[PDB]
């Protein structure tokens, strides 16, 4: 009961890119077969289905005639062929199995996004309150390909820490890192965000201090 | 296309509790060959979907007896005899009778815990980012419970949408809360015309909002 | 076939 993507990458708007999906621990040929994608919404959408033995195919208005789906029954492979990909393309793809149900069993996905953004660093700011418990921030800003971490004081502040999930803005990612500490912790003490975006070799460290 | 509906959008509940999860469609899945192809999905956070139910009332393969299917036409319900921890997650209806393949947009099991207001802070522009030409005001709407939630941006005591990003955490997996960022990013030379900004949040904790304000030139 | 028939 083994199912595994592959295929996913960054690709331009415009680009073409193909999926596979690698299967064992079952009769490859006697299976129908779909793929179905997520987007960062969460939300599930149907893109191809093909019969058992690559006969028949099957796909909803939005992707005919743009996917191909297909299928190598000697190999154990399922395919996806996409062109002319756009933004909102970007998803998680999972190929499945299908028999009781449409999605049977279900692989781990494999990653698609589509963009022209270039590597590119964060802006790292500070974010002080303007003002029992104080809240500081960190806004890391303008940064592309995913991801970023966040610690404070080099991880000494593990509780009420969260950074909330990058969001696009424009084509570039932002998110910011919230730390709550006890009002006698700061500014008495220093406390100082450590931001990391591997992809561009950035570490940056940012003091957070008080506003007028 | 047939339209899948869910409700409601989040189900808070203890471990132990009875769940019930509702799902309907814009037509009838009622397929000409007298079966009814409405089935449920779950997934666990970090993890794939999975088959729980089919044909309405059939559990799939492994899935434990505490799960049942019902309901018919256009109505479906997912029960839930007794919520353990592996059972969180989001739950998708799903409809094979009628062309295109269709899911609804998804359930989330979730953990109930005592109301608690949001903490909101406000943060003016960095002096640095305004170095480099731009003025990103933020608010955080921390560690609140339940997750619904609303914030209004103010501008010299006037609302403002344009350039405003909103993130939202996943429920907290230390103590069940919930947390919001709002971004209003403006030009230098918006931000530097206009002198007071507020962000108004709005929760069920309080009958009025919480405002926090600062004033650009102090 | 299985319950969409895609077993052909």
């Amino acid at each position: 009961v083994h199912l595994v993507e592959s295929g996913g990458a960054l690709v331009k708007p415009g680009g073409s890119l193909k999926l596979s999906c690698a299967a064992s621990g079952f009769s490859f040929s006697k299976y129908g077969m779909s793929w179905v994608r997520q987007t960062p919404d969460k939300r599930l959408e149907w893109v191809a289905t093909i019969s058992s033995s690559g006969s028949r195919t099957y796909y909803p208005d939005s992707v005919k005639g743009q996917f191909t789906i297909s299928r190598d029954n000697a190999k154990n492979t399922l395919y996806l062929q996409m062109s002319s990909l756009k933004s909102e393309d970007t998803a998680m793809y999972y190929c499945s199995i299908s028999w009781d149900g449409a999605m049977d069993y279900w692989g781990q996905g494999t990653s698609v996004t589509v963009s022209s953004a270039k590597t590119t660093p964060p802006s790292v700011y500070p974010l002080a309150p303007g003002s029992s418990m104080v809240t500081l921030g960190c806004l890391v800003k303008g940064y592309f390909p995913e991801p970023v971490t966040v610690t404070w004081n080099s991880g000494s502040l593990s509780s009420g820490v969260h950074t909330f999930p990058a969001v696009l803005q424009s084509d570039l990612y932002t998110l910011s890192s919230s730390v709550t500490v006890p009002s006698s912790t700061w500014p008495s003490e220093t406390v100082t965000c450590n931001v990391a975006h591997p992809a561009s070799s950035t570490k940056v460290d940012k003091k957070i201090v008080p506003r007028d | 296309d047939v339209l899948m509906t869910q409700t409601p959008l989040s189900l808070p509940v203890s471990l132990g509790d009875q769940a019930s999860i509702s799902c309907k469609s814009s037509q009838s899945i009622v397929h000409s060959n007298g079966n009814t192809y409405l089935e449920w999905y779950l997934q666990k956070p970090g993890q794939s979907p999975k088959l729980l139910v089919y044909k309405v009332s059939n559990r799939f393969s492994g899935v434990p007896d505490r799960f049942s299917g019902s309901g018919s036409g256009t109505d479906f319900t997912l029960k839930i005899s007794r919520v353990e921890a592996e059972d969180l997650g989001t739950y998708y209806c799903f409809q094979g009778s009628l062309v295109p393949w269709a899911f609804g947009g998804g359930t989330k099991l979730e953990i109930k815990r005592a109301d608690a207001a949001p903490t909101v802070s406000i943060f003016p522009p960095s002096s640095e980012q305004l170095t480099s030409g731009g003025a990103s005001v933020v608010c955080f709407l921390n560690n609140f419970y339940p997750k619904d939630i609303n914030v209004k941006w103010k501008i010299d005591g006037s609302e403002r949408q344009n350039g405003v990003l909103n993130s939202w955490t996943d429920q907290d997996s230390k103590d069940s809360t919930y947390s919001m960022s709002s971004t209003l990013t403006l030009t230098k030379d918006e931000y530097e015309r206009h002198n007071s900004y507020t962000c108004e949040a709005t929760h069920k904790t309080s009958t009025s909002p919480i405002v926090k304000s600062f004033n650009r030139n102090e | 076939a299985g319950t969409y028939g895609l077993g052909d």
